[PDB]
């Protein structure tokens, strides 16, 4: 079974950082491209961060560009999300999505971590 | 829909000289193990560097970058043989202007005084030639004792030969090419011209006798190592061609709509339309045996005059032959010209991408294509003389499609596979596509076409027989020699780059050779 | 970014009744692209539709996807209990990967 838990979520301040960790099993880690999704508070759902399989190709979003950066570790089967200068505009549900294949989307989801900014 | 002189004209005759039926079973291996995962290897190269050619592997193993060089010599002599068969389609083009075909009858001047006509053969009841085969060999070839005599310069063939080459170089620069509905005449017209062959050759008499020749294998045949090559490196033949139509007619216009899926459908539209033209061949070839008193295997030539002894003879058994001859040649030299102006449009691009500025851009421009074409028609000036068939199969067994087209597939699979890495190309693929290869691309690159290339060129360098033109011929060393020259100007691009990027960078080896491997 | 325009959140409709909803896009999705999640109440999204067509593993046979290049819809064949939740379209082409805004099916 394919499971995704996320960790790391929580209160901060207003310009600080907070680091995610999607970890991952029952399935190879290396061979997945995946992504960080977030969902506000009034549940739009935007697409924060994707790394690819091997972490050489890495695309955000137009909000989270310059401030935002997502780190995979092959090894411990774990995805990451740096975070930094965390505006008001950022509180949000941050979910870890298995999106490889373009044509197939996120075909695995995982729990949330509430980010809240405040 | 791809199709060029490959599917119409090559694999019928390397078909019939590997005893018909033996030929596809490693055409199908290699078109399912090597063909399209290399196709598709090589298309995803193309679009993964935004340049064209050899500077295609400085962001895959930099070491590697004699495979472009490689391509260049490969297309380069493809060039000179690739248009010498357009050559002898022109000619057969202007023979086809009067009313009764000259290959019909042999009461003409080159016919020979044992020839009589292949309708009366079998009522003589044995060493009375057929006319098809007597105009093909004494008015277009003209052909001599051997490779040795060379004899004089066909200035009919000549002139052809400049004509299609001005053509060329009149339509590869200062003009422009099939565009619009031009281009949707230009995609059916040889498939409907292949159909009607196609359907005439089927209701021949005895064409049953030609496809039971074509389809059924004979396994004993399946040990000589030409068979797997000539099948394997007819598969890289046609698909190197079809990988210069895509670049060559739209380089990333391809770029989210499935390139995996894409090069799928005109890799199985081409080796369709080999398995179509190879039925209408062997079909006119069976009526031909039927109708003569000899068998299938030596009713017609096992060399490069098979489509211009099979495909005139069916053309005479049409209704208004002279209808049909002038829109096969005319065939014949548009899929001919429009993969030359691929094949010289990728020449081009690949030669001013290796000299970005240097001398070639800056410049005129104008006169490199007139250069280029020149030298081209010179060196097919070495093939087009009375002696220019046994030149002109040294070109094509050894100089664009023998063992070299086997070690450049051989070394890009290499290449990818280990010293770059599958997980690699693969992210890199689901980059530009938008997903991994699956483990029958994958297991191509890295174990099935490296050991289906090693092992054939192996095999053919253990269990060696000699290039023979028309089963007797025998080429001499010197000839032999030439042609391992063509081939070893193909092959060893590769490792005198190495070589040279070794001696050029400075460093201890293993230093040299990490700095080399690793992509820029 | 290719913002996606879906249908407004808020529609009641009564179970067993077929229903629709679409996804206008502000680009040209190239509808091999677009894809439909299920997020139910308090739960994680998963894949409902992939491809724009297709069904994703556990979705039944009642839910279908049609459309293609900008506009893009979901149609449920019979409503029952279980199918309550919020869809969002969502291409996955265009490198700022966009999804589509609420449409939160509640019963009657
Ligand atoms: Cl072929």
């Amino acid at each position: 079974e394919v499971q995704l838990v996320e960790s790391g979520g929580g209160l901060v301040k207003p310009g600080g950082s907070l680091k995610l960790s999607c970890a991952a099993s029952g399935f190879t880690f290396s061979s997945y491209a995946m992504s960080w999704v977030r969902q506000s508070p009034e549940k739009r759902l935007e697409w924060v961060a994707e790394i690819s399989s091997g972490g050489r190709y890495i695309y955000y979003s137009d909000t989270v560009t310059g401030r935002f950066t997502i780190s995979r570790d092959n090894a411990r089967n774990i995805l990451h999300l740096e975070m930094s200068s965390l505006r008001s505009e950022d509180t949000a549900m941050y979910y870890c999505a298995r999106g490889e294949v373009r044509q197939r989307g996120f075909d695995y989801w995982g729990q949330g971590t509430t980010l809240t900014v405040s | 829909g791809f199709v060029g002189l490959g599917n119409v004209w090559r694999f019928p005759y390397l078909c019939y000289k590997n005893g018909g039926g033996a030929f596809l079973i490693p055409y199908f291996i290699f078109l399912f193990g090597s063909g399209l995962p290399v196709f598709f290897l090589e298309v995803i190269i193309g679009q993964y560097t935004s340049e064209g050619g050899i500077t295609c592997w400085e962001k895959i193993c930099p070491l590697f970058s004699g495979i472009g060089y490689a391509s260049i010599v490969i297309v380069s002599l493809l060039n000179v043989y690739y248009i010498v068969i357009l050559a002898w389609a022109t000619y057969y083009l202007f023979h086809s202007f009067q009313k009764d075909l000259p290959w019909a009858h042999c009461n003409h001047s080159w016919n020979t005084p044992q020839c009589m006509e292949d309708t009366l053969r079998r009522n003589e009841s044995a060493n009375f030639t057929s006319p098809v085969i007597e105009f093909w060999e004494r008015n277009v070839l003209s052909l001599s004792s051997g490779i040795d005599n060379p004899g004089s310069l066909k200035w009919d063939l000549a002139l052809c030969l400049l004509l299609v080459w001005l053509v060329c170089f009149f339509c590869i620069w200062k003009g422009v090419r099939s565009t619009g509905k031009v281009v949707y005449f230009t995609a059916t017209f040889p498939f409907a011209m292949l159909l009607v062959l196609l359907v005439r050759g089927l209701t021949l008499p005895g064409a049953g006798e030609g496809i039971k020749f074509y389809l059924y294998p004979d396994i004993s045949r399946l040990g000589d190592p030409q068979v797997w090559i000539d099948a394997g490196t007819q598969i890289f033949f046609s698909y190197a061609i079809c990988l210069g139509a895509m670049t060559s007619l739209g380089s990333y216009n391809k770029y989210k709509y499935n390139s995996y899926r894409d090069c799928m459908l005109l890799g199985c539209l081409n080796s369709g339309t080999s398995f179509v033209s190879g039925f209408a061949i062997f079909s006119i070839l069976g009526f031909m045996a039927q109708e003569q008193g000899v068998d299938i295997a030596d009713v017609a030539e096992s060399g490069p005059g098979l489509a211009f002894i099979a495909y005139p003879k069916a053309v005479t058994m049409m209704p208004l032959p002279t209808f049909w001859s002038i829109l096969f040649f005319i065939m014949l030299l548009l899929l001919g010209l429009d993969s030359q102006f691929v094949e010289v449009e990728g020449q081009i691009t690949s030669l001013v991408d290796l000299y970005p500025s240097f001398l070639r851009k800056g410049y005129r421009r104008e006169i490199f294509i007139a250069i280029l074409c020149s030298i081209s028609y010179l060196l097919g000036l070495t093939m087009v003389t009375e002696g220019g068939m046994y030149v002109f199969q040294l070109f094509d067994y050894y100089a664009a499609s023998g063992v070299c087209l086997l070690w450049v597939a051989f070394f890009e699979c290499f290449v990818i596979a280990w010293i770059y890495g599958v997980n690699r190309f693969s992210e890199d693929i689901r980059d530009m596509i938008g997903y991994r290869p699956g483990p029958w691309m994958k297991y191509s690159w890295a174990v099935i076409t490296p050991a289906l290339c090693v092992g054939c060129f192996v095999f053919s360098l253990v269990k060696y027989v000699p290039l023979t033109y028309n089963k007797v011929y025998r080429y001499p060393d010197w000839a032999i020699g030439l042609g391992w020259g063509l081939a070893l100007s193909s092959m060893l691009c590769i490792p005198l780059v190495i070589v040279i990027l070794l001696c050029r960078t400075e460093g201890p080896l293993r230093v040299r050779i990490k700095y080399l491997i690793t992509p820029r | 970014e290719n913002v996606l325009t879906q249908s407004p959140a808020i529609m009641s409709t009564s179970p067993g009744e077929k229903v629709t909803m679409t996804c206008r896009a502000s680009s040209s999705v190239g509808s091999s692209y677009l894809h439909w999640y299920q997020q139910k109440s308090g739960a994680s999204p998963k894949l409902w539709i992939y491809s724009t067509s297709n069904l994703a593993s556990g979705v039944p046979a009642r839910f279908s996807g049609s459309g293609s290049g900008t506009s893009y819809s979901l149609t449920i064949s019979s409503v029952e209990a279980e199918d309550a939740a919020t869809y969002y379209c969502q291409q996955f082409s265009g490198y700022p990967l966009t999804f589509g805004s609420g449409t939160k099916l509640e019963m009657k």
